[PDB]
Order: C-alpha cells, then sequence, then structure tokens
C-alpha cells in the first residue's frame, strides 16, 4: 500500500527515485491505495516532524510511515517512540536518530529499529578483542540510556569465559567533569583496551583531555560502538587513526539500501495478514481530537532476500548486516571486515601495527618476530576449539600453512603454541616491555652461504629491517659475520650420541671406515649447521654424511628408537632433551658437547640495531638473578 | 643507506673488448648485489641476482664477482643485444637504493658538429617571445659546452639543453640549445653567437648574426 | 537510564519497597514470599527487593512473579 | 602465466592522492613468497624504492617520506591500490610494481604514465601548439648544409609525433620524435627535430612542410617553410 | 658487569660446582645443611671473586652472604 518514506536527513537527496521502486520490490496488484510520498525534514526540531506526522495522517490516513535520518539524536528516538506509542503505527528505523537503541522500550511501541542491538555489539567486540588476544580492558560508560543492561553483558560475558579477563574499575561518566574529579580516574586507567562507551561529544572531550593530559600512547587502542560512530559524513579530529568502529551500517548500507528492504518486508507483511484486516491503512482522522488483527506485530518474521531480519519483543535485527570499519590517516573510515550471522567474518586478520595513531606520535616500540617448526624448540601446535581462544600462557602464532600446494591461499589462523621460545618471548616482553608481532610462516630451514642461497628463518634474519628472532641457533660463521647475536644462554655444543667403546669424534673408526665402523646413515638434517661445520673441518665426513643423508628430525628420532641408525650428531641441547623421554633408555650421549664445537644458542639479532643491548641486559639478568637452575629443572625433565 | 657509486655513464665499449661495470659500495659491506639492465623503454630486467647464479633468459657471457665493496660485471662477449642502462640494486640493506646507471656505446664516429644557428621568424615576434634556437647535430661526444654569449655577455640559467636518442646509423647526437627571451629583450641586443666548445672541434665555432 | 532529567514527588515502587524492606528487618522478616503480578514495574520491584535481601546478607524464597 | 598491468590518472593536479592501480592474474600476494613492490623512476634519472609488501601483510614506508606513503593490497580482487597524498612535481615518475623475491628472476611488468601537473591537456592557450618555423638566411648555411625544424613551443600535452610530410618526405632523415621535449618552466614542454638537406633543394621547386599532429587537443595546424 | 664495561665471545664455556674431600656429601647448595650454615660450618670462600658476585646477586641466599665474611681469603690458592 502507501509507503511514505519521510527521509529527514540532511542530504537533500533526489526523491523522485523512491516512486518507482514499487516495480522490483514485488511489484502486486493487491495493494490498491498505494500512496508513495517522500520529504525531506529540513529543520532539526520536534515541531516540524509533528507537524509533518499530523499533515500526513490528514492524508487519506497514511499507514507505515517509515522514518529515518542521518545523525543519531536522542530526541529523534523518542519522538519516534511516542508517535508508535499513541498513533500505533509500525515505523521502521532505517538510520540515523530513527535507528538509537534505547534501554527499555514500550512494549505496545512497534518502533522497529535497523542494526545491531546492544549485545550483539557487546558479542561482536569482544570476538574482535579475543581475536587478538587482548584481555586488558577499560569500562567507562555515561548516562546515555543503555549503561546497565550493557555492564551486565559485560559481566555475564566475562563470567562464562573462562581463559581470562582483566575486569578492571568502571569508570562513570553520568555527571559533567571538571578535570578536578575525572583525571585522577583516567591517570589509574592502565589497560591497553579503553571501552568508550559514550557519545559523540563525550568521546571527542575524552579523546581531547587524554591528548592534553598525556594518556594517548602506541599501546591504547580506543573501541567505540555504534552508538559514538552513527554516521559516515562527519568525522572529528580529535579521533587518532586506528579508532575500532563497529557501526551498524557505513556508505555501503545507505539509506536507500534498506528503503527497499523496508518496503519489500511492509508489502509482504500486507499481503500476508491482508486477509485479516481488509481496511490496513486506518489511522486518526488528524491531530486535533484523536491490534487485534493489524499489521502492527505481524511483520517480524518476514525473511527478506534471506536476510534474517527478525525483530525481537522490543524490534531491532537479530541478524544485521553490520560492517566492522577503522580510522584511517586522512579522516575516513577504513574497512577491515564484517560480521555474519554464523561467526565473525573478520576479513582483515592481521592486525595492523599503528605505531602513529595521530599526527604528534614520533615513539615507534612495534617490533616482528619470525620463528620456524622446531622439534627440540617450541612445538607447534593448535588452538583449543573447545572455545575458539587460548590462555595468556599460549602466544597465539600467526599461522601461514596453506591448504595445497597449487592453491595460493594463506590460512592465517590465530593459534597459540607454548615452549621454550614462547616462554623467552613472554619473559622479555614482561622485563623488556616491548611489542611484538610473533608469526610462524612455513619456511625452509637453516640457511648458509651455499651458492648464497637463504632459506628459513636464517635467510629472513640475514636481511636488514628484521627485529629479531626467538629462534636461537647454533653458532656458526656466516651467521655471525652477517648479523651479531646476543650473548648465548646455554652453553651445549655438537656432540654425538651413538644409539659405548668409542671416543665421541676422536675415535680412529671414522678417519678410516674401510676396516672398522662400516659407512652407515651418519648424515644430519639436510642444510644444517653441523653440515657446514663438518665441512670446515673434514671433508670426508661431510662427503659421507652427504651420501648417507638422513630423513628429518622425527624420523631420525624413529630410527633411533627402532635400532637401524648408529649414531646422530647433533648439539647437545637437542641430545638432552630427546634423552629425557626415552622409551627405556636405550641410547646414551658418548660425551658431552664441550670438547668438539662447544657452541651455543644466540639471539638472532639485527646488525646494528638498537635492541642488541637491551635484549644482552635482558639475558644477562635472566641467567643472573639465580633461576637459572629452576629453568634446567623445568625444562630439562630428564629421568634417565 | 648503502651509498651505492655506479660507474659513470660516460663508459663506451666497442664490440669484443671486455666490460667491467664498477659499481663500487659504501661504509655497509653487503654480500648480495643483483644486477640489471634498463633498456630504451622497456623495463628493467635481472641479469645476474646475488652475483653468483644467473636468471631465466640470460646468456653466459653476463658473470658477476667480487667481495667486500668492490662489485663488478665481467661480460665476455658484448653484442648488440645488450644495449641499455645497467644498475646495480642492492636487497642487503633497507634502503635499496639504485645505481648511476652504466651507459654502453661504441667508440667509433668520426663527424663534424653541425653548428647552424637559427634566429626566430616574425611569428613568434608578434606573439611577445624570442627564442633562439642554436641547432647542432652530428657530433658523438656528449660533453658539448655551449657559451651563449649575447652582447659579449655570457647567459647562464636560461638555456633549455635538451639531449636527444643516439641513432644507430650514423652513431651521433643532436642538441637544440634554446634561448628564452622576450620580444623586448631582443630588441635590446643587437647580436647573437653561439660558441659551443666540442672536443672535436679544436677552434671554437662562434656563429653570429646581425638584425635585420 | 531512559529518563535524563524526569523528577516527582511522589513515592514509586522503589521508594515503596525500600520501606518494606525497612519495617521487615525491625521485626526480623527474613524468609518473606513476595505476590506481584504485575510484570514491567514488577520485575524492578522484585530485584531492588532481592538485592536489598542480598545486602542483608540473607535471601528470600518467593521474589518471582 | 604470470602477468603484469598498472593503471592510474594519467593527468592529475598536484598536492592530491593517486589512485594507482597494480592488476595481475595468476598468482597471489599473500602465497609464501611472491608479493608486490612499487618502484618509480623519475624522468632523466634513476630508479627510486619507496615501500613494499610481504606475504604477511606487513606494512614499511620510507623514513624520507614517512608522511604520506601508504601502501595497501587486496586477497579477493587480486589488487594493489597505493595512496601517495601530498604530490607534486618532483613525483612525476613511471610506477612499477615487480618481483622482490629471492626465485630465479623477478618478473617485471609494462607500467603506467603518471604526470604530476596542474595544467590540462585541453587548456585554453597554454596547451595549444606554437609553430615557429625558422627561415634560412646566408649567413649560417650559405655554403654548407642546411637544416629547417619547426618550433612547438608553449604546449603542455608532450605526445605530439609531428610527421614531416606523411608518404612523401617521411623517411627523409628527421628525428621529430627521437628529440625529447624539454620540460619548461611553466608547466610546459619543448621539443626540437633536424632535417638533412642540401641548400639547392629550397631553389629547385623543393618546399618542405611540417603537418603538426597534435593528439592532445586535436590541433591539425599547418605552416609552410619561406625565406 | 654490562653496565660498566662489555665481553667479548665467550671462549671457555664451564659452570660453577663445589669442590668436595669424598655430613662428608654435600649435594649441591640447596641443601639446608650449607644454605644456613652455622659459625663452624663455613666453606672455603674468596673475596671479591665470581663467586663472591654470584652470592651478591642472589636473592635467596643472603643469609649466607653475610655468613661468608669469615673465611674471606686473598686469592683461591689459600683457600
Amino acid at each position: 500500500l502507501n509507503i511514505a518514506v519521510l527521509l529527514g536527513h540532511s542530504h537533500d537527496v533526489t526523491e523522485r527515485e523512491l516512486r518507482n521502486l514499487w516495480g522490483p520490490e514485488q511489484a502486486t496488484g493487491l495493494p490498491l491505495d498505494v500512496n508513495v510520498v517522500a520529504l525531506l525534514m529540513n529543520r532539526t526540531d520536534p515541531k516540524s516532524l509533528i507537524t509533518h506526522v499530523c499533515d500526513l495522517m490528514s492524508g487519506a490516513r497514511i499507514h507505515g510511515l517509515v522514518f529515518g535520518d542521518d545523525t543519531d539524536q536522542e530526541a529523534v528516538a523518542q519522538m519516534l517512540d511516542f508517535i508508535s506509542s499513541q498513533t500505533f503505527i509500525p515505523i521502521l528505523g532505517i538510520h540515523g536518530g530513527a535507528s538509537m537503541i534505547m534501554a527499555d522500550k514500550d512494549p505496545t511501541s512497534t518502533f522497529f529499529q535497523f542494526g545491531a542491538s546492544i549485545q550483539q555489539q557487546a558479542t561482536v567486540m569482544l570476538k574482535i578483542m579475543q581475536d587478538y588476544d587482548w584481555h586488558v580492558f577499560s569500562l567507562v560508560t555515561t548516562i546515555f540510556p543503555g549503561y546497565r543492561d550493557f555492564i551486565s553483558f559485560i559481566k555475564t560475558t566475562v563470567d562464562n569465559s573462562f581463559v581470562g579477563w582483566d575486569m578492571q574499575n568502571v569508570i562513570t561518566l553520568d555527571t559533567s567533569f571538571e578535570d578536578a574529579k575525572t583525571q585522577v580516574q583516567l591517570k589509574k586507567i592502565h589497560s591497553s583496551v579503553i571501552l568508550l562507551y559514550c557519545s559523540k561529544d563525550e568521546a571527542v572531550l575524552i579523546l581531547s583531555e587524554a591528548r592534553s593530559l598525556g594518556l594517548t600512547g602506541y599501546d591504547f587502542f580506543w573501541i567505540v560502538p555504534s552508538l559514538v560512530s552513527g554516521n559516515t559524513e562527519l568525522i572529528p579530529k580529535e579521533f587518532p587513526s586506528g579508532l575500532i568502529s563497529v557501526s551498524y551500517d557505513d556508505w555501503d548500507y545507505s539509506l536507500e539500501a534498506r528503503v527497499r528492504d523496508g518496503l519489500g518486508i511492509l508489502t509482504t507483511a500486507a499481503s500476508s495478514m491482508l486477509e485479516k484486516f481488509s481496511y490496513i491503512p486506518e489511522a486518526k482522522a488528524s491531530c486535533y481530537g484523536q491490534p487485534l488483527h493489524t499489521l502492527h506485530q505481524f511483520m517480524v518474521n518476514v525473511t527478506w532476500d534471506g536476510k534474517d531480519l527478525s525483530f525481537t519483543e522490543e524490534g531491532y535485527q537479530v541478524h544485521p548486516r553490520l560492517v566492522v570499519i577503522v580510522l584511517n590517516k586522512d579522516r575516513e573510515w577504513e574497512k577491515v571486515g564484517k560480521w555474519e550471522n554464523q561467526t565473525l567474518s573478520l576479513r582483515h586478520a592481521v592486525w595492523p601495527r599503528y605505531k602513529s595513531f595521530s599526527d604528534c606520535e614520533p615513539d615507534d616500540n612495534h617490533l616482528s618476530i619470525v620463528t620456524l617448526e622446531e622439534a627440540p624448540f617450541v612445538i607447534v601446535e593448535d588452538i583449543d576449539p573447545l572455545t575458539e581462544t587460548c590462555v595468556r600462557n599460549t602466544v597465539p602464532c600467526r599461522k601461514f600453512v596453506k591448504i595445497n600446494n597449487s592453491t595460493n591461499e594463506g590460512m592465517n589462523v590465530k593459534k597459540c603454541c607454548k615452549g621454550f621460545c614462547i616462554d623467552i618471548l613472554k619473559k622479555l616482553s614482561r622485563t623488556v616491555k616491548f611489542t611484538y608481532d610473533l608469526y610462524l610462516v612455513t619456511n625452509g630451514k637453516h640457511g648458509k652461504k651455499v651458492n648464497n642461497v637463504w632459506n628459513g628463518m636464517i635467510g629472513e634474519v640475514v636481511y636488514q629491517r628484521a627485529v629479531m628472532a626467538v629462534g636461537s641457533l647454533t653458532i656458526n660463521e656466516e651467521r655471525s659475520e652477517v648479523v651479531d647475536f646476543s650473548v648465548p644462554f646455554v652453553e651445549t655444543g655438537i656432540s654425538v650420541m651413538v644409539s659405548d667403546q668409542v671416543t665421541g669424534l676422536s675415535d680412529k673408526k671414522f678417519q678410516r671406515p674401510h676396516d672398522y665402523s662400516p659407512p652407515f646413515r651418519f648424515g644430519t638434517v639436510p642444510n644444517g649447521s653441523t653440515e657446514r661445520n663438518i665441512r670446515n673441518n673434514y671433508p670426508y665426513m661431510h662427503q659421507y654424511m652427504t651420501r648417507f643423508n638422513q630423513r628429518g628430525v622425527e624420523d631420525a628420532l624413529v630410527s633411533l628408537k627402532t635400532g637401524k641408525l648408529d649414531a646422530f650428531i647433533y648439539d647437545a641441547a637437542v641430545l638432552n632433551y630427546k634423552a629425557g623421554r626415552d622409551e627405556g633408555c636405550k641410547l646414551v650421549t658418548i660425551g658431552s658437547g664441550y670438547i668438539f664445537a662447544s657452541t651455543g644458542y644466540g639471539i638472532a639479532l639485527q646488525k646494528g640495531s638498537p635492541w642488541k643491548r637491551q635484549i644482552d641486559l635482558a639475558l644477562l639478568q635472566f641467567v643472573g638473578d639465580g633461576e637459572m637452575e629452576e629453568l634446567e629443572t623445568l625444562w630439562l625433565t630428564g629421568i634417565c | 643507506d648503502i651509498q651505492m657509486t655506479q660507474s659513470p655513464a660516460s663508459l663506451s665499449v666497442s664490440v669484443g673488448e671486455t666490460v667491467t661495470i664498477t659499481c663500487r659500495a659504501s661504509e655497509n659491506i653487503y654480500s648480495n648485489l643483483a644486477w640489471y639492465q634498463q633498456k630504451q623503454g622497456k623495463s628493467p630486467q635481472l641479469l645476474v641476482y646475488a652475483t653468483t647464479n644467473l636468471a631465466d633468459g640470460v646468456p653466459s657471457r653476463f658473470s658477476g664477482s667480487g667481495s667486500g665493496t668492490q662489485y663488478s660485471l665481467k661480460i665476455n662477449s658484448l653484442q648488440s643485444e645488450d644495449f641499455g642502462s645497467y644498475y646495480c640494486q642492492h636487497f642487503w640493506g633497507t634502503p635499496w637504493t639504485f645505481g648511476g646507471g652504466t651507459k654502453l656505446e661504441i667508440k667509433r664516429t668520426v663527424a663534424a658538429p653541425s653548428v647552424f644557428i637559427f634566429p626566430p621568424s616574425d611569428e613568434q615576434l608578434k606573439s611577445g617571445t624570442a627564442s633562439v634556437v642554436c641547432l647542432l647535430n652530428n657530433f658523438y661526444p656528449r660533453e658539448a659546452k655551449v657559451q651563449w654569449k649575447v652582447d659579449n655577455a655570457l647567459q647562464s640559467g636560461n638555456s633549455q639543453e635538451s639531449v636527444t636518442e643516439q641513432d644507430s646509423k650514423d652513431s651521433t647526437y643532436s642538441l637544440s640549445s634554446t634561448l628564452t627571451l622576450s620580444k623586448a629583450d631582443y630588441e635590446k641586443h643587437k647580436v647573437y653567437a653561439c660558441e659551443v666548445t666540442h672536443q672535436g672541434l679544436s677552434s671554437p665555432v662562434t656563429k653570429s648574426f646581425n638584425r635585420g | 537510564s531512559i529518563h535524563l532529567s524526569f523528577l516527582r514527588t511522589v513515592p514509586p515502587y522503589s521508594h515503596q519497597s525500600s520501606v518494606w524492606f525497612e519495617m521487615m528487618r525491625v521485626y526480623n522478616w527474613n524468609h518473606i514470599i513476595l505476590l506481584v503480578s504485575d510484570d514491567h514495574e514488577g520485575r524492578a520491584a522484585q530485584k531492588r527487593l532481592e538485592t536489598l535481601l542480598e545486602e542483608r546478607e540473607s535471601k528470600a524464597e518467593k521474589v518471582l512473579q | 602465466q604470470v602477468t603484469l598491468k598498472e593503471s592510474g590518472p594519467g593527468i592529475l593536479q598536484p598536492s592530491q592522492t593517486l589512485s594507482l592501480t597494480c592488476s595481475f592474474s595468476g598468482f597471489s600476494l599473500s602465497s609464501s613468497g611472491v608479493g608486490v613492490g612499487w618502484i618509480r623512476q623519475p624522468s632523466g634519472k634513476g630508479l627510486e624504492w619507496l615501500a613494499h609488501i610481504w606475504w604477511d601483510d606487513i606494512k614499511r614506508y620510507n623514513p624520507a617520506l614517512k608522511s604520506r606513503l601508504t601502501i595497501s593490497k587486496d586477497t579477493s580482487s587480486s589488487q594493489v591500490f597505493l595512496k601517495i597524498a601530498s604530490v607534486a612535481t618532483a613525483d612525476t615518475a613511471t610506477y612499477y610494481c615487480t618481483r622482490m623475491e629471492t626465485a630465479w628472476f623477478p618478473y617485471w611488468g609494462q607500467g603506467t604514465l603518471v604526470t604530476v601537473s596542474a595544467k590540462r591537456a585541453d587548456a585554453r592557450t597554454v596547451a595549444a601548439p606554437s609553430v615557429f618555423i625558422f627561415p634560412p638566411s646566408d649567413e649560417q648555411l650559405k655554403s654548407g648544409t642546411a637544416s629547417v625544424v619547426c618550433l612547438l613551443n608553449n604546449f603542455y600535452p608532450r605526445e605530439a609525433k609531428v610527421q614531416w610530410k606523411v608518404d612523401n618526405a617521411l623517411q627523409s632523415g628527421n628525428s621529430q620524435e627521437s628529440v625529447t621535449e624539454q620540460d619548461s618552466k611553466d608547466s610546459t614542454y619543448s621539443l626540437s627535430s633536424t632535417l638533412t638537406l642540401s641548400k639547392a633543394d629550397y631553389e629547385k621547386h623543393k618546399v618542405y612542410a611540417c603537418e603538426v599532429t597534435h593528439q592532445g587537443l586535436s590541433s591539425p595546424v599547418t605552416k609552410s617553410f619561406n625565406r | 658487569r654490562a653496565q660498566y664495561i662489555e665481553f667479548s665471545k665467550p671462549f671457555k664455556y664451564q659452570g660453577l660446582t663445589i669442590l668436595v674431600k669424598k655430613e662428608e656429601r654435600i649435594t649441591g647448595i640447596n641443601d639446608p645443611r650449607l644454605r644456613n650454615p652455622s659459625d663452624k660450618f663455613i666453606y672455603a670462600t674468596v673475596k671479591q671473586s665470581s663467586v663472591d658476585i654470584y652470592f651478591r646477586r642472589q636473592v635467596e641466599l643472603s643469609t649466607m652472604y653475610r655468613h661468608m665474611e669469615k673465611h674471606n681469603y686473598e686469592s683461591a690458592a689459600e683457600a
């Protein structure tokens, strides 16, 4: 029937294109009085809206007056609620003041807003925060409607989530601040995530106070709900670049994108419930003097174009098509993803560093660490799928494993792992207090100067611009001439572990393998430091290990547990880690690793990096405070 | 940043002789240097990467060697398909600075610079400008020092020297220095000379003309 | 919450519940029953009642409608 | 196979944001290796490296241009959109997006022309070519080799392929397209040429011509040669 | 030591142990027999040595750090 699209937004869009929208939107001959109109509220005052409503009601009892604006205002929401309670008309809130979610709505009111509710916003922001492993949050509410329900939902989400969440004191902004009783509260806030549940002007004032009192840093990530960013044409300058704005709509989902959907839902409800009420457009005569089978609460189940646009008891889209965007550098909303009805469809899974949020931020303390798959080091595992999250002890590693060889798609799953390097980076970030970007990319193995072929994590850390790497490998020639390793925290060197009568590597059975010790599988892992060391020391032994090259570390362990592998030459730490879990203590380390190579594990740093001194001091403090025995007892668990 | 000081572009090597592109380095000592070759209008094609291996579609005569700070590109057989500017781009440090450009040519050309200065016609004088163009042609040495001496005064800062592409038939160059002046400035001066200091010309040729 | 500036000079249901709770602690009326049939304001009434009971280090038995 | 294509606004005013796009097909940008990297080369100078993005979607700009250089990519459409604000005449260069991997050979693309200038190709008067003929006299080539050249001055569109006597004397030893235009100060260019013709041709009923076919603003001006 | 001067590449990768004359056994330093010794249970120690710095940097052996002041020597040869 008649679709009164009262667009009260400030933009003067051509309303002539709205009359011809009946064709593609279910053009049926059942509605007779299809009086499609469109107005443009210029003056932003309740009086103009009241006059427009009273004029439209006199126009042959116009029913179903869909209203929408461009800026969310608390006055327009209350006015539309009063209109829907008095006139009892199924209004459809599209955007602006028509979509301002309130705390407690009227039961008889048919205010059907489009977008996400406060609980849905809390859920999606909790998902976004847990996808980046951010548990230190600070909730700040205000006097606007929707604070008690919001804090209740937050407390409920924290209770069921058993992965740890720093619940700091909630700051209330119900009263006006005078910079005498709120600065002390804002100073105590030390969490990274800053939940700012306020309005536009209040958020601007909070950002101004943070910039004037020295609260804006490279670690404070402000998050605002859809109430703050309720528009796509006005962006203040106080908000820095990187403000996560979870808005229910953007420039893609403009007014015209929802007008057609609302008209389709309305005409579908009319065609469905027309057999009950013949005269559907029955409203009051005018504004002077003036639910059984109407169309008031019978349009909360129309599924338009497959979208789950069902309304709740108060009226709100249960599964909206909200788009989560952030703030770019040139005062524009840069899209990073959206949220589907099933789960969170985060397009930009890699969170940017954002070393400079605002213009006056010269501090750059964002680093990056690269790690690979190693047997003696942290074992690569998967994230716990019982809650799609993990714990703080398991640092989420950004994996890069592909599905197939011919395919180019790389799964950037946020899997968490625990181990030696994980604890190293944890204690480093706890003592040195720096930010890192850890990622586990599928690479090769240890690279060296063989035909200038650099692969694996070694090839990555050889070049500059790389901060550091948790992988502390054996000391070599090229890996020490290219980059400057830190102090070796361990003294384990290269030795041999035969799976009794031998004297290590000084036995005469290696120089002449013809009579004694016939040539067997004596090779090490392909492209390893031991190969280079032997080639530099013994050419014939290197040729023998090359012509008898074995498989990886796991196959070497399987062969050692079987008995076919004679000897396994590697670092003493790896040999001790392997012997710590022997299946009967069969293989024994013949000679420790201090008479053959006497190497160590040095952190792969950058040549001429300012963080080298800090890493060296951190290592000397960690191995110079009396916890070396504790580390040896915790990591090395050799019982045999 | 790693200051890359490539050999000057004025390196002419005839067909058959060896080419030694001396692209020096800076205090930051590196180990990998990828050589490239940018032709006329085409894209720079990588010939030898890391100065140790060859790429697909690169002849075997392009050999690279050198360590420390002195890196050279040994060209065994110089052919006609080796035309183009050569650069020494390193991927070792963070700033991937390029080279100066190695322009190889044939040092076999005996010509005489065609010094012919042309005064502006009356059509240009009606607008209000007067651009004298001392056109040069048929000269192999690009290092041409044209000295505009208008009324016994060396002009500087108003010479529009535009170098052209070297031809393959005669292997020469052309130069058209534009004397950017106006009608009022042209009416003040009387004699306009064009003294070009060229290597082949022993005596400086000074072509002058009188107005009217 | 929903009304920014809305005051009155008449005791609402919350003040009545507070007065009832104050009269209950005088005669040691801890285990009481609530027969509130209304829903809209009855929900807030029973919420205030149970919160005050929890603040009195006790808990009622019937606070539901 | 590995194919590259560079697109973007050719003529754009300075102090704005470009719309560069590096379209490609066959490979990706987050496929454990091959990525993309922007490389520009100004006219008359060497190439310049601004920034590049790796497979793990990490950004790293240049210290000297750490005010507007913002690199961005997309894995759904396989496009590389570069945003450079506050541009000027010094940023006029041919941007390239080639391979920056340690593989056998890095692949390079054709490239797009990006001329940053405030003037337009269809300007009022600073874009129209001004043919300036040079009548020969008896003081320079009275006994040597004669020469004639039509001088084009105060024209913005440098794409002016003047063909001397199309199908008549095009192969008479001319280098119009070979001589690069000289960029003047007032956002204009200036090119010249040379012709190897004997002085006796001017008298033996042989008058040359200069048909300026300027495709920038479609100006088919024609000026004859006289003495 | 890293605050004033720096170090070089370590050449002798060794540790720190106790010399016994084999309560006859000492089973390290974590045992309470030597962790909190008496006036007549002080072993050999060298003043201004590596062991002194190790006892000073320790956080749980402060009660033993003061007890070692009785048998401080000028060199290791005396001990």
